[PDB]
């Protein structure tokens, strides 16, 4: 789901790559913990 | 919230006032593509009846 | 050439702790959590 | 012959159950003859008798 308007709902995860064994998980538009989104933010990433 | 009489010829509780809707699970409902079916398809409940 | 006395000291320091470590922890790490009556290893979501 | 491996079913994931149609054949619902494969073919091609 390539954007935020799509990434709503539930999706199935699959455990150890086995297609017969699945669990529903809600899907959310996650944002990275280190990002380049304002300059202060960019600097923290560079420091890491 | 429908009222669900119990029935024979269906061995389950059922409502004769409207039609249910099944959305599959990985499909989100509320998507414009899905929201627009539940709009136009809502005229079937009169022909169903 | 100057570094030779160091690299001979690093080798005799790995050989002590390879021997000591072996004696202390040999054969210990062969009992992971498993689901009852199954061969699936039971871990939490981001745990190895 | 059904073979399921108990050593590889983790207990709480719920695999698919079934979707196949129940296609039993006339020569498998009853003991087969040669004088019934004549009857069976003769009423697949829409004849009376
Ligand atoms: C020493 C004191 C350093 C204080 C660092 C600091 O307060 O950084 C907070 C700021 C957070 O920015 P961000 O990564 O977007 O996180 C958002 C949630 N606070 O992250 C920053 O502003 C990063 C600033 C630190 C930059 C490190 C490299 C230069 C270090 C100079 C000293
Ligand atoms: C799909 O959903 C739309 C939105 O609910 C439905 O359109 C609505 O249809 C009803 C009846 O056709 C409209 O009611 C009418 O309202 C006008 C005043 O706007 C009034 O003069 C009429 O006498 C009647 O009360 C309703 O307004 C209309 N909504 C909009 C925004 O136009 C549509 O019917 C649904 N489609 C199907 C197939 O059910």
């Amino acid at each position: 789901k390539m954007t935020e308007e799509e990434c709503r709902g539930y999706y199935y995860v699959y455990k150890d790559g086995d297609p017969t064994q699945m669990e529903l998980r809600p899907r959310q538009w996650i944002h990275n913990d280190f990002h380049f989104d304002n300059v202060l933010s960019a600097m923290m990433s560079l420091f890491t | 919230k429908p009222v669900f009489i119990d029935d024979a010829n269906f061995r389950r509780q059922v409502s004769y006032q409207h039609a249910a809707v099944h959305i599959p699970t990985d499909i989100y409902e509320g998507s414009t593509i899905v929201l627009n079916e539940l709009n136009w398809t809502s005229a079937l409940d009169d022909v169903f009846k | 050439l100057p570094l030779f006395h160091i690299a001979l000291l690093v080798l005799f320091m790995v050989i002590i702790y390879a021997i000591i470590g072996l004696e202390l922890f040999k054969g210990k790490m062969h009992k992971t959590c498993y689901y009852i009556g199954t061969d699936i290893v039971a871990t939490v979501e981001n745990e190895k | 012959i059904p073979t399921i491996n108990l050593r590889k079913r983790r207990p709480n994931v719920q695999n698919p159950k079934s979707q196949e149609p129940v296609t039993l054949d006339f020569l498998d619902a009853e003991l087969e003859n040669d004088i019934k494969v004549e009857i069976r073919n003769k009423m697949i091609d829409g004849e009376s008798g």
